[PDB]
């Protein structure tokens, strides 16, 4: 919310912690879910 | 008399802290320089180094 | 300096705005801001009034062209420049004012309507986008067509996060200059865009393919902001206050009287009201004098004043909104209190200054860009003829060739006589020319002169008294 | 002198502000002050109104050039000076108003809009910064471009502390001058790091590569303070009062009436208000049509609430606060609040005169200095590339006397008077006597006299050619 | 290294730990090394 990014794709952020040993991290997080509006337009056979 | 608000007294201790840090660095450099002249060698050692 | 401190008595110990660039303070909530601005435009009496005032003052009812190429710079002479200007003006007039509306691809607008809608789009969204394309299969003289694009349609592909080079669908090179705009595609029987296409701003040949117009304020501003941000909140709260006051007045005036008695529900209305039932609708004929037993009673309520000081509060808020938007208070609210001539003229001057500035920047830049984009094709298709022995060709110096000035509608004076006396007194002395005074009223002096010579010829061929402008 | 002591009855006992230099009073809270000013400008009705007045009255819709080189000092002559002026004016007129907007690197602003933004930034930030750059790839006639810099970008390197020579990134030599500015590189994504660059104020030999314009309030200022610092507190508290009053009015007007009864929660509403119990914790809604008379049992009651005046004196307090703010900012009360109550001609003309004095002062100092410096920066490359030719037998070359070779005065949009006939009759009366020239009277209209003379001498020819009556101004 | 500075002398910084007493620190770090190219150009003597 601090940079207003909400309900989007692959929100990245790059931050640095504090203290005498300072370390920098990098992270991107998403909420990915795939859905089919009509479950039935496919037939998936197994062959042999 | 006069005096300053508490917000201002935070801007003086910081300055003298920075001055003290710089003076400590300068003394370290000076000892490092001098010890290499009196004798051919010097050793850098510390409690956590 | 108490501005940047705690405050008077510590009151501002919590007001700590973040010092942030306009891109960092406008982009994250851009779509919501535009949606709220459009919501106010579609559903309030005053927002639509402000939009209509913008359109009808800045542009008017006709947006005319005056072509003045820099002849000296090109070293082409006077008469060839005048002939070229006349031919280009004739061709443009014949193309822009077609009644079948073939200038735009949608075939829904003419030229003046397109410029008016551009100004309006700048008014509530802060920026206008125009796309210039060719239609190959057409069988007309000119293949140029201009299509408007709404500012909501420019967005990042697949709604991915913004980068250092691409902010809000505008890809940016090393400097702040833009290269190309990602335009979506609108699927109406649905929701949210689904296809994004790349459109380069300028063709490799230097011709214009996409037009972007807005006014920045800070150093780096990828996309512009509307004019409503100062008064969006007060407008909505005024709307809520108005509706709540109206409902409260309706409710308070509804309960006309009150019956209190120990009998049944029906018998009280039978005996005190007179509404026969034998709940009970009353007949509004005559005047009635009920008779009450000691236990009964009947009270006639007294409601509060319908407008208890609401009008002056509306006046204050409306003045605030008018200050924010740009139009003067009387134009926005239709108030027109009792005032003298000098105050009215002063306020009209205050509005006209801003309107003239907006006309000279927004509409003028848009129309100049469109005119140059059209002029390149004309010169190529040899509809017009370039003067010979020109120092530069068309491509080398585009602006020198297409240098033009646009004329809109003129101001309507409070007193007609005084402005005419102004024109005649200025003309009598040397302080002004006929071109300016004919442009102040919204006319081209050359056409006036040709019409005057034709009129005096017609009068002479008919046998009437000669006019004043003809010389014996 | 009681002013320097305790006061009347000791009321000023605590009021002991320290006497400190201007930098030590401004800089420690500079970023917060600029941020608060920006917040006020973005989200207040009156602040944007004041900024728009500044932009549109100081500059207008066109900022016209008048090149007037000092021919007498240079020992050159008259006719070649006029030819040089004409050629330079034509070159500039083509350069500035290109509709490709190529004067700046961002390709977003023309000359006039650049100056308007400069006045705007000077109005609420206290300083404006313009950088002159070059492009090797560009093949146009002129390589000179002007990039505007936001005052936020200029700060210390890597956020180090201030020193004797470096204050807020404006490096200072022994005197009060400035040598170079530390400019950061800001990114719209908030995570990427920022890098600081050192840009000198003067190029090695002659040219200025970074422009800084402001009005020093005092002696030792390095970065000036904007004009809101006097009246930001009042604006924010006025906004708070406005919002609170509006919300209070809505709350007071919302509660139309009150029901007092001892029955069920629903039976009372059914029997008194006149709702519908209906056949098929939510509020049962009444129907607004009609005039109803409820029948109340001894227990029940009905109360039609009376609310206070929705505007109990708020307009007059708004008037006082707005007069204060207008006095602080410099614009008149009429031009700020859009009140424009009844007032005679004398009062209106006096108020407009008082506002116009300040506007003329701002135009003469801020925008004029910025425009002249940018014009000289362009004229450097104009002379170097031999686009224009200097007069021969000159006492000096271009480098030695920059001011004299590029001396210029700018013409902005004039004042639109309250009355029509009076001003023009006044101008004619002045022309008839010797008290004024044609240049002074044409400039008050925002027009250059030579252009009017050329247009009139063309119009006489046009009128003669077609058979019309010769104009009044023509010579027999 | 994020700011772009390396092999410098006396790089300063500060941070706030937001801890229960708050606190704002200060630091300098240099990594110095003073070396001599020709070691026996000098002569050192004790003078007992």
């Amino acid at each position: 919310q601090r940079e207003g990014i909400n309900a989007s794709a692959r929100y990245p952020k790059n931050w640095v912690t504090t203290g005498d040993p300072a370390r920098e991290f990098t992270m991107i997080q998403s909420a990915p879910l795939m859905l089919l509006a009509d479950p039935d337009e496919f037939v998936s056979v197994q062959l042999a | 008399q006069n005096l300053a608000d508490p917000a201002y007294r935070r801007r003086r201790i910081i300055m003298q802290n920075m001055r003290d840090e710089e003076l400590a660095i300068a003394q370290v450099e000076e000892m490092q320089a001098v010890s290499a002249v009196l004798k051919g060698k010097y050793t850098m050692t510390g409690e956590a180094f | 300096y108490h501005g940047g401190g705690s405050g008077f008595g510590g009151q501002l110990r919590s007001w700590n705005p973040p010092s942030e660039s306009v891109d960092a303070a406008l982009l994250p909530n851009f779509t919501r801001g535009n949606a709220r601005a459009d919501d106010l435009v579609r559903n309030n009496g005053y927002a639509a009034n402000a939009i209509q005032l913008h359109q009808d003052h800045i542009v008017g009812s006709f947006f005319r062209l005056s072509h003045r190429p820099s002849w000296r710079y090109l070293g082409i002479g006077e008469e060839e420049a005048r002939a070229f200007s006349r031919e280009v003006e004739a061709a443009w007039k014949e193309f822009a004012e077609d009644d079948c509306c073939c200038i735009d691809v949608e075939r829904k607008r003419t030229f003046t309507m397109m410029i008016r809608e551009g100004v309006a789009m700048h008014a509530f969204n802060g920026e206008l986008f125009v796309q210039a394309t060719w239609d190959t299969s057409s069988s007309r003289l000119f293949r140029t067509q201009f299509r408007m694009v709404s500012p909501k349609r420019i967005s990042n592909p697949n709604n991915t996060g913004d980068s250092r080079n691409c902010r809000a669908g505008v890809q940016i090179n090393d400097s702040g200059a833009a290269l190309g705009y990602y335009v979506s595609e609108d699927g109406y029987p649905g929701w949210m865009p689904q296809k994004w296409t790349w459109i380069p701003r300028e063709l490799p040949g230097g011709r214009a393919s996409f037009i972007h117009v807005f006014e920045p304020v800070e150093d780096g501003q990828t996309r512009g902001a509307n004019v409503f941000y100062s008064v969006m909140e007060q407008m909505k709260m005024l709307d809520t206050l108005q509706n709540t006051q109206l409902q409260s007045a309706i409710v308070k005036a509804m309960y006309a009287a009150t019956i209190e008695s120990e009998l049944d529900t029906q018998s009280a209305m039978d005996f005190i009201l007179g509404a026969n039932s034998q709940a009970a609708p009353v007949r509004l004929g005559g005047a009635k004098v009920p008779h009450l037993m000691p236990g009964d009673s009947l009270n006639l309520q007294t409601a509060q004043d319908t407008d208890n000081g609401y009008s002056v509060f509306e006046q204050s808020l409306l003045r605030y909104i008018a200050a924010g938007l740009g139009v003067s208070y009387e134009q926005l609210s239709r108030n027109y209190a009792q005032m003298s001539y000098s105050t009215a003229r002063a306020s009209a001057n205050e509005s006209w200054a801003y309107f003239m500035g907006r006309r000279k920047f927004v509409a003028s830049r848009q129309a100049s860009q469109m005119f140059l984009c059209w002029l390149e094709e004309a010169i190529v298709r040899r509809v017009v003829t370039l003067p010979s022995k020109a120092r530069f060709s068309f491509q080398e110096a585009r602006s020198a060739w297409g240098n033009c000035d646009w004329i809109g509608s003129g101001r309507m004076a409070i007193d007609g006589l005084k402005e005419v006396q102004e024109a005649v007194m200025l003309i009598e002395a040397g302080l002004s020319t006929y071109e300016k005074e004919c442009a102040k009223r919204g006319d081209d002096y050359q056409e006036i002169f040709a019409q005057q010579v034709r009129e005096t010829m017609e009068r002479r061929a008919a046998g009437l008294k000669p006019p004043a402008w003809a010389a014996a």
